[PDB]
């Protein structure tokens, strides 16, 4: 595979598709302030598992517009009703109620709300994530919630299609009791990460029942990551996991007794 | 590393391909919030112009910086400086190279070509 590699200013390219590499990527943000608009374009070869997305959100008067695209073939990126809740955290509309309603443009994007939450400490880490967004959209594997968290992140996906499906009151971590399952948790490499000594138990909290390990490689340069934490049933599946720590090729294993998932218990390879 | 000027906090999506995009201040615009909306006159070279002004001393229209035409001449928004030097995807009089006052390139004929723009000064 080869594919269009076009960097956000227009500059193309014709990018070899390197090992394992596999898709052609799309990817179109499309903001529009008061009769006001701009749109980004980036094009690469990506990680096999994407696939085909939107995501849009009013902030203020903005409305942001995210889409990506995936297809198979060769060069092929090189071309051309339904009511939701909306907000975000750059104008803190979500934590302050300032919930507007964005009706859906498309019949096969439905309600959302998304929660990226990282703890870390400051500068270098904790990506430009909005942590709270609430919108029209369609994402991997849908009408469903799936989440994770663990000692030092917490993502939460809510997918739906009924009007307002998506309202209510901002999700928090320390806002959803114990479940009663404990499960390790760590994130990084066998080195550092998740050496022996951080990794270590945790008490998994809400609908996050399962212990969680996953395997993949950490496509924003290599590495090949390890996870370790508290998911949903759905996270267990489709690598949608991925997606939260944008991670390629996974093998996630789920075990639904507590404390299974300690290091010594896995598969590997 | 956060790319965006001016007011301008980044933000990014970790499901779309982890793209990141300037949040933008009121009086500004632009990828990178690099434009500047308000802006009438300019500063004095005109160097650091940035406010967005699109026709020329004739009345006619600049070529946008992103235009195949202005991609062969030597300033264009493919280069590695581009952002520094305020030429983004747009048409607006720039002052580059530390000409006089700011100009750019505008289609007479079968040619691009060099004009000196409209916008005066603070004078
Ligand atoms: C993301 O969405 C795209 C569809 O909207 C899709 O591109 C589809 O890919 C196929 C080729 O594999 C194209 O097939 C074309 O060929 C058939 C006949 O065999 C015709 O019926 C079509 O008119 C068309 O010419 C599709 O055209 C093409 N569709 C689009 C809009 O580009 C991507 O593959 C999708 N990727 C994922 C993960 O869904
Ligand atoms: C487990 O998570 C918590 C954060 O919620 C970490 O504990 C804190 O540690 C930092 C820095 O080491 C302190 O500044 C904070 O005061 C602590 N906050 C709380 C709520 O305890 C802890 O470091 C975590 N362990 C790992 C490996 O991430
Ligand atoms: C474990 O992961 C870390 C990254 O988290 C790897 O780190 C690199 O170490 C080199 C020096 O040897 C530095 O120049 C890089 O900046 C580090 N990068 C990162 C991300 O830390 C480390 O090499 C990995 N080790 C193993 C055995 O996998």
């Amino acid at each position: 595979l080869r594919c269009m590699q076009c960097k956000t200013n227009g500059d193309c390219r014709v990018e070899e598709c390197a090992l394992g590499q596999d898709l052609c990527r799309t990817t179109i943000v499309r903001l529009w302030e008061e009769g006001e608009e701009l749109e980004l374009v980036e094009k690469s070869c990506t990680c096999s598992e994407k696939t085909n997305r939107t995501l849009s959100y009013r902030t203020g008067l903005k409305i942001t517009s995210l889409t990506e695209v995936v297809c198979g073939l060769d060069l092929c990126n090189q071309g051309n009703y339904l009511e939701c809740i909306s907000c975000g955290s750059s104008d803190m509309s979500c934590e302050r109620g300032r919930h507007q309603s964005l009706q859906c443009r498309s019949p096969e994007e439905q309600c959302l709300d998304v929660v990226t939450h990282w703890i870390q400490e400051g500068e270098e880490g904790r990506p430009k994530d909005d942590r709270h967004l609430r919108g029209c959209g369609y994402l991997p594997g849908c009408p469903g919630s799936n989440g994770f968290h663990n000692n030092d992140t917490f993502h939460f996906l809510k997918c739906c299609n009924t009007t307002k499906c998506n309202e209510g009151p901002i999700l928090e971590l320390e806002n959803l009791p114990q479940n009663g399952r404990q499960c390790y948790s760590c994130k990084g490499n066998s080195t550092h990460g998740c050496s022996s000594e951080e990794t270590f138990l945790i008490d998994c909290r809400g609908p996050m029942n399962q212990c969680l390990v996953a395997t993949g490689t950490h496509e924003p340069k290599n590495q090949s990551y390890m996870v370790r934490g508290c998911a949903t049933a759905s996270m267990c599946q489709h690598a949608h996991l991925g997606d939260a720590f944008s991670m390629c090729h996974i093998d996630v294993s789920c075990c639904t007794k507590s404390g299974c998932n300690h290091p010594d218990l896995d598969v590997q390879y | 590393n956060c790319d965006c000027l001016n007011g301008g906090t980044c933000v990014s999506n970790k499901y779309f391909s982890n793209i990141h995009w300037c949040n933008c201040p009121k009086k500004f615009g632009g990828q990178h919030c690099e434009i500047d909306k308000s802006k009438t006159c300019y500063e004095g070279n005109g160097h650091f112009y940035r406010g967005k002004a699109s026709t020329d001393t004739m009345g006619r229209p600049c070529l946008p910086w992103n235009s195949a035409t202005v991609l062969q001449q030597t300033y264009h928004a493919h280069r590695s400086d581009a952002l520094q030097l305020g030429l983004g995807k747009h048409n607006y009089c720039r002052n580059p190279d530390n000409r006089r006052r700011p100009w750019c390139y505008v289609q007479v004929g079968l040619k691009p070509l060099v004009q000196e723009c409209m916008v005066h000064d603070c004078a």
